[PDB]
């Protein structure tokens, strides 16, 4: 063939999807003027409450939580009792978000007229106008910007916004996307005494991340990662998984997030429904033969062999399990059969920054970058789980080797990390 | 015109201390029942919002991290008869109490009514939750003039009164943009052995206290801060004509005046305590109780008949110092107001060194909490550096009698 | 040529966008037990209020509001005083939504396992898990569904959801997209006394719309409309238009929507900024020539001419301006020079249903379909303005002539509409 | 055991009435100062949740839309002396007061204590905000034994007592699933002239009030509702021996017994009032104040100690009917207890026809409000349909002694 390859050469390049490049991202580093230690949190709890059945419960929760002393709460939970105002929660949203976009536009050389798509997510706090309209008002973005504000979707909506900005960058060529993933802790606080609602008091901390995605080929040599796959999984059709992370009000009228005791069994079963989709996508077919050389000799001889799970350590170099709690990283390690060096970004992110809900994956990625472990061609797996039990996952591929002076949230304190973490905090 | 609108908040150290245990000295545990109430009045609190005042407290507590800790107790190695406490340096923090007062400050400074130091310092105590009680409370009271009052409620366990004052001045130096000097905690405190089963006659051995470090009085205590001027100080120096004196002419005359003034009210206060803040007895440490506590007897005539010159002559030389036997005693003791009347020498202490931006304080008064029902005399410096200020912490039965008995000499 | 013309039929055919078809929609008609008359509202206000100035204000607002006697409030504002609980807020979200999707799946034969994209928008109420997870839990949708929950984006977020579903149907072929556009009035009631926040009490009423879009070409003989354009215009960069519809808290601590007195001057300038973008897209070139020839003679002949923007009555046959208030449709009519029959769906929708925030455009479309005026090939213009002053606009083209028994929200009352709405109702 | 937790709500007509002005008759504006309180007790109130009880109120107010209207006035731009009220039929609605009482219902029915129809009905009136006051209040009280009490607060302006009871039974028939009888509001009412300036002796001209439609008596009333049994009814038929008489043995004898008991305690109750709820005098209208008001006097010996057969034959024969001059009068007229002790004939009124689903009420009592200080007597039917229930509205100083006087005859 000599002339009928241009028809193949134009049916392949117009059907190939546009690549979505992660140019750079900036994570909000909260200051040491907002850190809440163990003893400060426990004395703040002991002053406002009267019963020593809730304080002794929160002591065990916070000492088995896997957090540290540098975890930061907003400047309203430093008061006894706290002040969950609307202006105090909106000014915190102008602190964690605007300091993450200012850090991003000074390291990328980004213009505010260059941003075409703006996808902001924050679970509980959703003011009128949006946080996206707040960003548009502050940075003077264009009138034809395509802004979206996904609210109420929990701690897995960071990858929902990443998949949304991916699907918007296929329709619109030569565009930049701005993804902001935050969680405002000032209206998240629980003023009551129900024990299932006091676990979000001892877990969630300050944090945000501004993410710059693009599909231009000019920003393919400056870019850090290429988005390979985003795999979503919604276990909300089950009634046990839908009412797992449920926002209720107690019998005294205080709103809050009520976690279930069966959450870790549901978070494990939301991952294995996500593993069965992302498995054929990322595993090499050198050993994707577990379903054709091993399964065909089962239902005629013996159903059930002793377990040899698909080794995901052959498909990925880095793992970014969402830092929900200590016991959830402990279980998803044993489901994936991970080494303790693989779950090190998640553990040290929960230790240093706490359960920053929608943006823990970016603090984990900045940990893997700032340790000098992000080499060229390394594949990254970000597993993120939240409310409604959406368990979304993203596979990034590193384009260029990151140099260890990173200018991220970790560079002030990563000479001490990884810290050895005993499972209790003695008091 | 009362103080209202209290908002509580904490300031922690900016750097994590870790699992550090600050060992207390044998002198720190002798003063654990008393407290300090220091108020610093400012004319113009412009630009000094309760973020500008609270932000230098995060570098200030990195150097002074035992003040941001809590007090715990260690267990015995054999039978559990002693339990020596220590300051576990968890960064629990220092309380900040943002209050307001609609009264104007210049009227309230010159009012001479008892109960002013109690309203501007957050009156708390290492109390019924001993493991969860702060060692320092800072109250910021906004006035109708725009005037600022910083009320420092300092637990006397963690430091002395010059230690408290330099610990506050090192915060004001960070606030003013300056650089504070070195905070020395480098030699750790250790217990001693001296075999002392007998209490000195300068303290009062109170009973076993377990989880409340405050001896109650039962009466209404009242701290009355009257000002002793320069002209009445020179009138005190006319009573040694032809007589050689070694009394410091600004403390023993004034404390002798207050001694005979309360000796004309009470029956027989034959001996008194002098708690000198001696500059030579201080070591290099920044949080330590280097006081000089000692009694002094009358050893002759009554202190209600004589005059203040011979009282100062017996007050300078006849001090039997017991500041080692105070720290060496086993049981809990009461220094300030416990056994006898105490005449404190908080007069070379840099009270007016709390220049927060460029502003000298208008008026600084120090009170005490936990004083027993005998009284405490706090001879302080004034703003000019020549006159003095005396805060008398007595029961309220004899406060209005003291204002009449002192008025014959103070004019 | 006769052999190399396949390069024309491979470059042009594979670069055209996928057509998005509006198959059907279903507006929730509230029952007559939840209706609030004028006197019931002004007596429920008068019993709670100690201020006799606020009732004299709300009398004028509700009597010049353009609303009617069939406007419905949720079953928590029928109490004196109202009880804006969260269980009562979820009971309304389970009522207005699950009765509009049940109306849609019984008139289209839609299966719950056919829905691939789910875009729900509700401005103020955003629980955890979100309303999209509520729809997924009730109807037992698939685990790999792409669900989005856009909250905080005001009343113009219906067309943001339509634009999002349109852009998601370009990437995913052979897909159905469910769009739910509602507003929960139960947490939106202002329990205070500020006069700028008492206008959303007298305007916002119950209503919801569930919309089924698809890019399947098999559903081109069943569908009612084809999506032509969606034009978005975000006026949030102006500091006056950002704080025009603003959610605050008053001096007593009550949260509410504070409407400004500068709203019609902003909504008119947010519309004519949207007109300059949709103008070259839809206007016929037979009278687009004033931007090609007549603007040449501005610095050539005269500066100062006759007021004449091009006629949108030649472009579209139907108009669906968002039924915000009486003075807003009065101001967006003279800015477009519309006949009283052109602003008739908006006026009768505001009279019958009130200010349903995001679903007013679908109630107006159902009004035009109920009168039998929706013919084949007719073009519809849906204008929606909201908070942050996003002012979105969409153009649909009707595919088949709608037969007048519609089974929509209008069929119990369409024989008496249009009603001659007075300027001030009789008191 | 008081009733608590009142939650107020409204039910409207389900169809828009429009700008309709329901004209009130001349007999409606004469009874405007009085209010009906009727309680309907049910043994089992399960399955009657307060959506089940409220959903038939929306089709029931479509037929009875003046009950959901509001009182307005028609302006007269001539002289300002007449201003006739009407019912502007806006769909403002009927108050629904959800309440709950944690007492036993059967123990409270047999309490015979002054005051259960006020706690179980919402004690409101077409009040000082006349233009925004509801004409009907329905209180739904849930008991701790499972019982249910429906308390209706009906304004006598909009309807009579049989009109009120038929209006409630037409709601019970919609709730039971039955088809109610059609309601006739069709011929509109017109005012009448005739110039009667002299009020009858059956009514009392109270002062010309303008916006509060209630007369305070000064002495607080109390509805003591006792029961007239079947044995004491035919025992009252043992005093008419040797004569034939047209006295109905279940109204004239009972009200004559209560008249005897009241006149034994008061000095001279010579003239009384009989307000008959007759059926032959009714038109087809569903909301019309078609009672039969008239005065009866003794005209001779005092009724304090004569026998009740003479008073029964006197009440059934010597009635001078005045129901047309009450309506033809122009001022406020206060019929129920204003001039004389009224004796009401609510005995042919279908009280126990409030069958909710299949549940006939256990006990139905009717009280009143706005009764003047002479008293009102309401003779009602019984649950079995043979005895009588007599609610007596009296100023409270007499019900302690009516129970002493009536108990000698009622056994
Ligand atoms: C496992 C831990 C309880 C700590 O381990 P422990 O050893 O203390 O557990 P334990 O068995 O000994 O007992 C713990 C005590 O706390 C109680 N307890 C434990 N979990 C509870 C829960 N969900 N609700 C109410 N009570 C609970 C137990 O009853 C018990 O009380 P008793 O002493 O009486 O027996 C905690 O670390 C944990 O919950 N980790 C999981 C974190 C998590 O749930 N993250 C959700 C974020 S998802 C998200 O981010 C999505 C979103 O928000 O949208
Ligand atoms: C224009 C109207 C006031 C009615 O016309 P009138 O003839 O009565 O106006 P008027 O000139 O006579 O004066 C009316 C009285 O109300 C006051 N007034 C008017 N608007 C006010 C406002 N926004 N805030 C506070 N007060 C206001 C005036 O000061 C005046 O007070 P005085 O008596 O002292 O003179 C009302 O219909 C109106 O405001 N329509 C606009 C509705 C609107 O804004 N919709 C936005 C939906 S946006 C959305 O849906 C997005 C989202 O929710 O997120």
């Amino acid at each position: 063939s000599a002339f009928l390859v241009v028809f193949v050469g134009t049916v392949y390049v117009m059907s190939r999807p546009r690549p979505v490049y992660l140019v750079d991202y900036a994570c909000y580093k909260p200051p040491a003027s907002c850190r809440v230690p163990f003893a400060t949190f426990m004395e703040h709890t002991r002053l406002i409450s009267d019963d020593d059945k809730s304080v002794r419960f929160q002591t065990r929760i916070l000492e088995r939580s896997g957090l540290g002393e540098d975890t930061c709460l907003p400047p309203a939970n430093h008061y006894i009792p706290p002040n969950p105002s609307m202006e105090a929660s909106r000014a915190e949203a102008q602190l964690v978000i605007f300091s993450a976009i200012d850090d991003l536009v000074r390291r990328t050389g980004l213009k505010p007229k260059d941003i075409d798509i703006l996808v902001v997510n924050c679970s509980l706090f959703s003011p009128t106008p949006s946080l996206s309209a707040m960003i548009i008002n502050k940075y003077k973005l264009r009138s034809n910007i395509r802004s979206f504000n996904l609210s109420g979707m929990g701690a897995s909506a960071g990858l929902i916004s990443i998949d949304l900005a991916r699907d918007m960058l296929q329709v619109h060529p030569n565009s930049n996307a701005l993804v902001v993933s935050t969680e405002i802790i000032t209206p998240n606080f629980y003023q009551g005494s129900r024990r299932d609602m006091l676990l979000p008091n001892c877990l969630f901390r300050m944090g945000a991340a501004a993410i710059l995605l693009s599909n231009r080929r000019r920003e393919a040599r400056r870019a850090k990662y290429r988005l390979v796959h985003v795999v979503r999984t919604h276990k909300g059709a089950d009634d046990r998984a839908y009412r797992c992370v449920y926002e209720e009000e107690d019998e005294q009228g205080f709103s809050g997030i009520s976690l279930s005791k069966e959450l870790m069994a549901i978070a494990g079963d939301a991952l294995k429904s996500n593993i069965t989709t992302i498995g054929p996508l990322v595993l090499p077919m050198s050993e994707q033969l577990l379903f054709f050389f091993r399964l065909v000799g089962r239902k005629l001889v013996n159903k059930g062999w002793r377990p040899y799970i698909p080794d995901f350590k052959l498909a990925f170099e880095h793992f970014c399990i969402h830092a929900g709690g200590r016991a959830v990283i402990d279980e998803l390690q044993k489901n994936l059969q991970l080494s303790p060096r693989h779950v090190e970004a998640s553990r040290m992110t929960l230790h240093r920054f706490g359960n920053t809900s929608s943006s823990s994956l970016w603090y984990e990625l900045a940990y893997i970058e700032a340790k000098g472990r992000m080499r060229r061609g390394d594949r990254v797996w970000q597993i993120g789980f939240g409310s409604g039990f959406k368990c979304n996952s993203a596979v990034w591929k590193c384009l260029r080797s990151i140099k260890t002076p990173t200018n991220g949230p970790w560079d002030d304190c990563i000479h001490r990390y990884p810290v050895d973490v005993p499972e209790v905090v003695k008091l | 015109g009362a103080v209202h609108g209290h908002r509580l908040s904490t300031v922690v150290p900016s750097s994590v201390t870790g699992e550090v245990d600050y060992a207390l000295a044998d002198a720190d545990l002798a003063f654990k029942l008393h407290y300090l109430r220091g108020v610093y009045y400012y004319r113009s609190g412009d630009g000094l919002a309760t973020k500008v005042l609270k932000d230098p407290m995060f570098p200030w507590l990195d150097d002074h991290f035992p003040v941001a800790g809590r007090v715990r107790r260690a267990e015995a190695e054999g039978d559990g008869a002693p339990r020596r406490p220590y300051i576990k340096c968890n960064d629990c923090g220092v309380r900040i109490v943002e209050a307001r007062c609609d009264r104007d400050m210049a009227e309230w400074i010159r009012d001479a009514a008892p109960g002013r130091i109690r309203q501007l310092c957050y009156d708390k105590v290492l109390g019924p939750e001993l493991f969860f009680s702060p060692l320092l409370y800072v109250q910021i009271t906004n006035f109708k003039c725009g005037g600022l009052a910083l009320g420092f409620s300092w637990a006397h366990l963690i430091g002395d009164i010059p230690s408290a004052a330099t610990c506050f001045n090192k915060w004001a130096q960070i606030l003013s943009g300056k650089k504070p000097e070195a905070t020395v905690l480098t030699p750790p405190n250790q217990p001693l052995q001296g075999q002392s089963p007998a209490a000195p006659r300068s303290v009062k051995q109170v009973g076993p206290m377990e989880d409340l470090w405050l001896v109650p009085a039962g009466r209404d205590m009242a701290c009355y801060s009257f000002h002793v001027s320069d002209a009445v100080l020179k009138k005190l120096h006319q009573q040694q004509n032809g007589r050689q004196d070694a009394a410091a002419g600004t403390f023993e005359l004034v404390s002798a005046l207050v001694w005979q003034a309360v000796a004309k009210i009470r029956g027989d206060v034959d001996t008194v305590t002098v708690v000198r803040a001696d500059a030579a007895a201080r070591s290099g440490k920044s949080l330590a109780n280097e006081m000089k506590v000692g009694y002094v007897e009358s050893a002759g005539s009554s202190p209600a008949k004589t005059d203040v010159a011979e009282l100062a002559a017996l007050l300078a030389k006849n001090v039997v110092d017991e500041t080692a036997a105070v720290a060496a005693f086993q049981g809990d003791v009461l220094v300030y107001g416990g056994a006898n009347l105490t005449l404190v020498d908080m007069e070379q202490v840099d009270l007016y060194g709390l220049e927060i931006k460029g502003q000298r304080p208008v008026y600084v008064e120090y009170g005490m909490d936990g004083v027993g029902d005998e009284g405490a005399v706090l001879v302080q410096p004034d703003a000019d550096g020549r006159g003095r200020l005396v805060t008398v912490v007595l029961p309220g039965d004899e406060i209005d009698s003291l204002r009449a008995a002192l008025g014959s000499a103070l004019h």
